[PDB]
């Protein structure tokens, strides 16, 4: 019991390390979100300008 | 471009080596709701159809509306999106930061005391050659004269009623 104790405190120090890993993911997909919605004006400024020719 | 919106994305290999299941069940969420990130990352280029200016002044007998058409197309740069979720995330990470620093204390306590009953237990006299006295110094429970007696002084003889 002691053992197995010691094995969880460790697993619980690993999904402290992966939850850093979680906020980094989570500013990257904000960044992709940003991203994409900037492609989106960009096919619909492209899109008007070719209904117009 | 298509950089980092078509070909990048974050490990989500050491992402799943950590999370308890069902205490994390919102991680099947994150996997996936950044998958919907993902798919409309899958359209949404930057330049979606290059405009063949040649073929438009060939179908216009005046080409001049092609070219100013071409022109003001050359002089419309769309610059990347404004931003106010960075301080917000860089809130979350502090705040984060300062979680798990208390929980790596913890930890460390936890671990420290275990490492203490471990080899306490270890170092115990064997219970072959232990004397009554030595075992009850080693388990101080004892039975004592304003404890709850019994003849068979067990776990369950007395109050429980």
């Amino acid at each position: 019991g002691f053992e197995e104790a010691i094995t969880l405190e460790e697993r619980a120090q690993k999904s402290a390390e992966a939850q850093i890993m979680l906020f980094q993911a989570k500013r990257e997909n904000v960044q992709f979100q940003l991203e994409a919605a900037y492609r989106a004006r960009l096919h619909h400024v492209n899109n008007e300008i070719k209904k117009r020719l | 471009a298509s950089k980092r919106i078509a070909r990048s994305s974050i490990d989500w290999a050491k992402m799943a080596e950590s999370v308890p299941e069902s205490q994390k069940a919102m991680y099947n969420q994150f996997k996936a709701k950044s998958d919907g990130y993902i798919r409309k990352a899958l359209s949404y280029p930057e330049q979606p159809s290059p405009i063949n200016w040649e073929h438009y002044r060939k179908s216009l007998t005046n080409p001049a509306m092609v070219d100013a058409f071409k022109k003001q197309y050359e002089a419309l740069k769309v610059p990347y999106p404004e931003d106010k979720v960075s301080s917000q995330i860089d809130a979350q990470e502090a705040e984060a930061k300062k979680e798990i620093t208390k929980f790596i204390q913890e930890s460390r306590g936890r671990i420290e005391n275990y490492k203490a009953e471990l080899g306490k237990l270890g170092q115990m006299i064997p219970f072959e050659h232990m004397t009554l006295e030595d075992f009850f110094e080693a388990f101080p429970e004892k039975v004592l004269n304003p404890d709850p007696p019994s003849p068979n002084v067990k776990k369950k003889p007395f109050k429980n009623n």
